[PDB]
């Protein structure tokens, strides 16, 4: 509207783009992020409930951290067919071989659901 | 432009193809698992159930959590229910686990990490 942003970031940095407190955080080689999926999960089963930035940060890379211990199994996995192709057979196993079967039997009925009405998302 | 706004100016650049938010596309995903040699491709309906796999992952973090913040009275969960109540939890400490200081029996590899016997004695 009239009056226009007057500074531009693009400089010499000191410290990391000499941010303070005015941008999102970026550091740690972060790049791109689930809060997407975070934040629209959340409000499915925590509706009244919120979450801080801080514990964000942190939430998404403790998430992403569960998938990347069950990508591994599915590396694994593909390792004893002798392929380099992730399926629904190396995921219903790498579930399997980590989650107790009680919860990834909820896992598969999920996937079901979401291959059903083919969203990639809830 | 500098006399005003002559196009249609919208997003970061200008193409139909185009990223509306910070979601990963199959050919980010698969730079990922190539990046730590996991695998070089993924079948058909496969991304689809990997994001079922993980909303439900994440819901179930999210209950704990959620729950743990009321309990402390908070409106949102504050950083310090990840670093207590969620690292109570052993089935999350489980999958946040790799092969380090053995929590679970889960260890992938030929025998048991104690091992069944001892090794040989030379003389």
């Amino acid at each position: 509207p009239p009056k226009t942003s007057g500074k531009a970031a693009k400089k010499a940095g000191k410290a990391q783009k000499n941010i303070t407190k005015t941008d999102k955080k970026k550091k740690r080689k972060r790049k791109e992020s689930y809060a997407i999926y975070i934040y629209k999960v959340l409000k499915q089963v925590h509706p009244d409930t919120g979450i801080s930035s801080k514990a964000m940060s942190i939430m998404n890379s403790f998430v992403n951290d569960i998938f990347e211990r069950i990508a591994a199994e599915a590396s694994r996995l593909a390792h004893y067919n002798k392929r380099s192709t992730i399926t629904s057979r190396e995921i219903q196993t790498a579930v399997r071989l980590l989650l107790p079967g009680e919860l990834a039997k909820h896992a598969v009925s999920e996937g079901t659901k979401a291959v059903t009405k083919y969203t990639s998302s809830k | 432009s500098g006399r005003g706004k002559g196009g249609k100016v919208k997003g970061k650049a200008k193409s139909r193809s185009n990223r509306a938010g910070l979601q990963f596309p199959v050919g980010r995903i698969h730079r990922l698992l190539r990046k730590g040699n996991y695998a070089e491709r993924v079948g058909a309906g496969a991304p689809v159930y990997l994001a079922a796999v993980m909303e439900y992952l994440a819901a179930e973090v999210l209950e704990l959590a959620g729950n743990a913040a009321r309990d402390n009275k908070k409106t949102r969960i504050i950083p310090r229910h990840l670093q207590l109540a969620i690292r109570n939890d052993e089935e999350l400490n489980k999958l946040l686990s790799g092969v380090t200081i053995a929590q679970g029996g889960v260890l992938p590899n030929i025998q048991a990490v104690l091992l069944p016997k001892k090794t040989e004695k030379k003389a």
